[PDB]
């Protein structure tokens, strides 16, 4: 309840620092999510060692939105 | 009477009406006055308030904190420490040959360039109200470094909050 | 080679250029790299060129 | 869920909208007890009783 | 919790405010600004004239610096030297940086927990006062450590 | 003698600290792509060119909005005592636009609601004929 | 060609004098007009009288006034400092110097245009400085009752008026700092007309 | 209704009405019809001589029409300052707009619910009354404040 | 005598460090959508302008969504002017719609002309009182 | 066991190791109530409940 | 050089050395993994990885 009403409090700041709106693409589809990673390192037995320095991954594809999300779905 | 906004910049008298409620032992009002008024008295207000002060030998320091004594996220100044603000041109009264450095930092986020221009305009406007009374321009010297140096670190938050300050520095020759 | 107004009077116009060719302009007078100036202006510093440009203050 | 109103909705996207003559819309989607509307440039929320 | 520590070892503020309170009266300068902390002592209440050895009366002093300084958590100290102009710019050099070095030498070899010692002298290149009257009686004859609290 | 450090205020809350240090980076991050897209494509023009102020377009305003564009720009338009156009067709999916700020010029606001709007929409303002026009994209 | 002092109602006219530096004391109307390329150091005029100079190329130069004159210098002078007293009457066309320090007591008109790197004016009653298109990077106004102050800052605006004082500014400072004891005033003075007129930012917006 | 509210927050016509009486009783003049409402403020009580510069005892007025303000609901409210002609029309219309645009400021920091706030002063285009004796004692120079009333 | 501080004051350190970074990430979406966004320029945006004829000064109400030609013939009979077609309908003609209650023929058209974009637009002759349907080949 | 800090794991080893660009460290290793780090130039222990 | 995946680790405490004597044990303790350059005219201290592997 405490933190329920401590996040109320602050409304317009979520709204400021968190707008999907302004990276919606013009043709009213979510941008795809990535996931970096730099120098990974995995030693997956012995007489074998895999180095690699970047790499990225899509995780979510794009799709259409009817409307842009919020911080509500994600904190509350 | 007495006017909040800085007595309209003219020169403050309490000792008057303290030795006049005094004989309402006028003589024991003035030495309460000179007791009251002194530089250690007044740095013990100074204390008081949040304001910080150093002297180290010969270099004075005193240290404004911004977001107290400042009007928020901007050049404009917060209204309400304008007696903290008398106290600092009482005590600043003392040393009228002083030559007068006076600096401005802030924290670590944001644009170089915007935190630049946020402390140069805070510096300069501390520069114009210690202008406003009546001290010669060439005695000062202003300016806004951004997080070029800081006492504190900025990943803790009450360190962050600390790094952001106002600086005033004179020598005595 | 663009130039930029420095002191500016009803009547006549101080100019120093980029590099630092400085000029007494008068309003009916020659200016290279422009031809002729056809108006000047003090409460807005425009001056108009007779090649068809307004040139003003640096910024 | 299906809503006849004027505002316009904004929390859990609708699937299927069309507007009147007069402008009032209405809205086609699935279920949720919260709806979010704007109302004159104001958020607003709304509780669905009876779902 | 009860097999956590409630505070670090050996902690206790008011201790740490009352004996800085005593160091001052005592003269002996510490300036807390921030999370940065200076301690300034006077080379006269500490060393000869003009020499790099030790009253036997300043050992009770330095444990008692070294008692405060068992009070925080540290990562480096840095330790500067300054005296008066003597003979030439070299001898006080060596000078400041003989007295640095042996201090530093006493800290390490007391208990405080420091992982850098770092130490140097500059002789009588930057004074603090202009009144340069005395010689090593000045007090731009000093000895200064500087560090920041970590957390 | 008091020992105080000048920062001294209200206590703080702790979800409180945890967004504040997840938007400094946030922010952070922000700051370096806009560097690397400033730094990939120059700028070409200002939309001040299509869009200049005149007179009796200095009438400040302080404004809080977090809505659709029409019945704002309507407002607008009738504070400034201007004939107001609206220009296509309007799209199915609602733009919805938020704008907080304090005493500026109207001019300066209605730019803003255009780089905020982006390709979605366009304004134009005719002061001659003082006449303020809110376009559509004609897409899809 | 080192001195010329004049006194005793006449009429000095005259025409190419080139020179390194001469003494010029002018009293008792001395009607002068000049229209020379002369170099000087060092000027005097009393008052109550005109004069018109065409061409100054002076590297250092001091004027004080007592009387109530009325005079009009063209050319080029690199200036230093300016007290008046009277009902001066003073216009110079380019002024190319760097620090500036006026005082004006009782009543001045000045007219000044030209790059000044640092400058400050103090007004004490009466007193007016049309300072219009005479660029300041520092600009510092103190100003007394009853004083007319219009000033051509560009970067840093330093302001302060006591009492029935209007300060007028004609350019947007980067940075601006006013104030008013009794009945001073500060204004912006604008054109709202112009096309490419800027507004206030966020680091200048201070509110009077 | 044991859940939902009963009436939006700090309601009570009886007050409405209280501090109304009373401001008309101050001298400033409280306009209401259907659904717009206005509100005339003379100059005195507000600025000094023909000066943007706020006396202190102003913020106590300042926050009872703060108090006021917040007792409703609206979108949109709009300031507009009147003066007498003194030098000019420039000097005026600067001062006019001005003294609205530190009110607006204070207001807005002030936190009455409103989506707009226009702020403008004509300097003197548009006087009210041709009994032109006095300067600012003349209740030409005002500031009014409109809104309509929404639901 | 009692001057008041605003209600939402960032008092909080944490609330000021929130808020600031708030305000760099507005102003740097600003800068992003000030980098991205496309002007067109407002002299030679191809746009027919109001040719201000005094027959195109009436006030109407029209509702229509459909083709363009019957419609064009109606606002030449209103305004009495002539009117004539070059080029040919494709396969699938001009399918848009205008609604309105209080508007001028003239930026009626330029509505109109805004809607067809490429593909088609219109000319008027207020000399010869005359109105052309252009296609695109 | 999947550990994410800021800081250097010493002692026990781990199966992939994976890093940011803001100073964070991931490894990926067998199941462990205890750990050894460097902290600051300063070897330090941790102690993990739960397993 | 980029930094290794493998992290370097570098045991040293010893007391009162002078910081020459202190960077040639540093890169004695590095041996093959990395090099320690100093050009004091240009005041410059530069650590150079091992390009390997």
């Amino acid at each position: 309840k405490i933190i329920d009403e401590q996040l109320n409090k602050q409304a317009r700041n979520l709204d400021a620092i968190y707008d999907f709106n302004s990276l919606v693409l013009e043709h009213n589809i979510l941008p795809p999510v990535l996931l970096e990673g730099r120098n990974t390192l995995n030693l997956a037995d012995a007489q074998s060692i895999r180095i690699s320095d970047r790499t990225y991954k899509v995780a979510k594809q794009a799709h259409f939105i009817t409307t842009p999300p919020t911080w509500r779905q994600y904190l509350w | 009477c007495f006017h909040p906004p800085y007595n309209n910049f003219q020169p403050d008298r309490r000792a008057v009406k303290r030795v006049g409620v005094d004989t309402g032992g006028g003589t024991v009002g003035l030495v309460a006055s000179i007791y009251r008024d002194s530089k250690r008295k007044i740095i013990r207000d100074l204390q008081k308030q949040d304001i910080q002060y150093v002297e180290y030998g010969d270099t004075r320091t005193l240290i404004i904190p911004t977001d107290k004594y400042f009007m928020f996220s901007s050049p404009r100044l917060n209204e309400i420490c304008y007696p903290g603000l008398n106290n600092v041109i009482r005590l600043l009264n003392f040393y009228p040959q002083s030559t007068i450095y006076v600096a401005g930092f802030t924290d670590n986020v944001g644009s170089r360039s915007h935190k630049r221009k946020l402390s140069q305009a805070q510096a300069e406007t501390m520069m114009t109200f210690l202008w406003a009374n009546g001290i010669a321009a060439k005695r000062l010297k202003a300016e806004g470094y951004g997080d070029k140096n800081a006492i504190s670190d900025n990943a803790i938050i009450h360190g962050s909050a600390q790094n952001r300050r106002i600086e005033i520095q004179w020598f005595t020759s | 080679i663009i130039y930029y107004i420095q002191a500016v009077i009803p009547g006549r116009a101080w100019l120093i250029g980029s590099n630092g060719s400085t000029l007494t302009v008068r309003e009916g007078s020659k200016i290279p790299g422009y031809g002729m100036v056809k108006l000047i202006d003090s409460l807005q510093g425009r001056i108009l060129t007779s090649s068809g440009q307004v040139i003003k203050f640096s910024q | 869920m299906y809503v006849r109103t004027n505002l316009t909705i904004l929390s859990p996207g609708w699937l299927a909208s069309m507007t009147s003559a007069d402008g009032t819309h209405a809205y086609e989607m699935q279920k949720s007890p919260v709806l979010l509307v704007s109302w004159h440039g104001k958020v607003m929320q709304l509780k669905v009783e009876g779902l | 919790v009860p097999k956590l520590p409630c505070r670090v070892d050996g902690a206790c503020d008011a201790t740490i405010i009352k004996m800085m309170t005593d160091l001052n009266k005592k003269g002996i300068k510490v300036a807390s600004v921030g999370q940065n902390y200076l301690i300034s002592i006077p080379a006269s209440a500490l060393f000869a004239d003009q020499s790099p050895r030790l009253n036997w009366a300043s050992y009770s002093l330095l444990n008692e610096i070294a008692a405060f300084l068992k009070q925080f958590r540290k990562i480096a100290i840095t330790v500067t030297s300054y005296s008066s102009k003597y003979v030439s710019v070299k001898r006080e050099r060596a000078l400041t940086l003989a007295r640095s070095r042996v201090v530093s030498e006493y800290l390490w070899s007391q208990g405080v927990d420091s992982r850098i010692i770092f130490t140097q002298g500059l002789g009588s290149d930057k004074p603090i006062t202009s009144y340069t009257l005395g010689g090593d009686r000045s007090p731009n004859a000093r000895v200064e450590i500087t560090f920041r609290r970590a957390v | 003698m008091k020992f105080k450090k000048p920062p001294i205020n209200n206590p703080s809350d702790d979800a409180t600290i945890k967004l504040a240090e997840a938007a400094v980076s946030v922010s952070d991050s922000m700051l370096e792509m806009a560097k690397v897209e400033k730094v990939i494509t120059p700028p070409s023009k200002d939309n001040t060119l299509t869009i200049p102020n005149a007179y009796n377009l200095q009438a400040r305003a302080s404004v809080d909005w977090s809505g659709p564009i029409e019945e704002l720009t309507a407002r607008i338009a009738k504070a400034a005592h201007f004939r107001f156009r609206v220009l296509g067709k309007s799209p199915s999916v609602p733009v919805l636009i938020s704008i907080s700020t304090k005493d500026e010029s109207l001019a300066e606001i209605l730019r803003d609601i255009d780089y905020q709007a982006g390709k979605k929409a366009s304004i134009h303002v005719y002061p001659n004929s003082q006449v303020v026009e809110l376009r559509y994209a004609k897409i899809y | 060609l080192n001195r010329f002092r004049y006194e005793g109602a006449g009429v000095v006219t005259g025409n190419n004098l080139r020179t390194s530096y001469l003494d010029l004391y002018l009293a008792n109307e001395g009607t002068t007009r000049l229209a020379g390329n002369i170099g000087l150091q060092k000027l005097e005029a009393v008052g109550n009288g005109v004069t018109q100079i065409n061409g100054v190329s002076s590297r250092n130069l001091q004027i004080v006034l007592k009387g109530d004159p009325k005079v009009l210098i063209s050319g080029f002078v690199n200036l230093r400092q300016l007290d008046m007293y009277g009902k001066g009457t003073l216009s110079l066309y380019w002024i190319k110097s760097d620090t500036l320090t006026i005082r004006a007591k009782k009543a001045a008109k000045i007219q000044l245009a030209g790059i000044v790197n640092r400058l400050d004016v103090e007004l004490w009653d009466f007193a007016q400085f049309k300072g219009k298109y005479l660029r300041a990077q520092r600009s510092f106004v103190k100003t007394h009752d009853k004083s007319v102050a219009e000033i051509s800052a560009v970067n840093h605006q330093s302001s302060l008026a006591t009492d029935a004082s209007d300060i007028y500014y004609y350019n947007l400072s980067k940075t601006r700092a006013d104030f008013m004891a009794f009945n001073g005033s500060v204004l912006d003075m604008r054109e709202w007309g112009q096309s490419d007129l800027k507004d206030f930012d966020r680091y200048n917006k201070q509110f009077p």
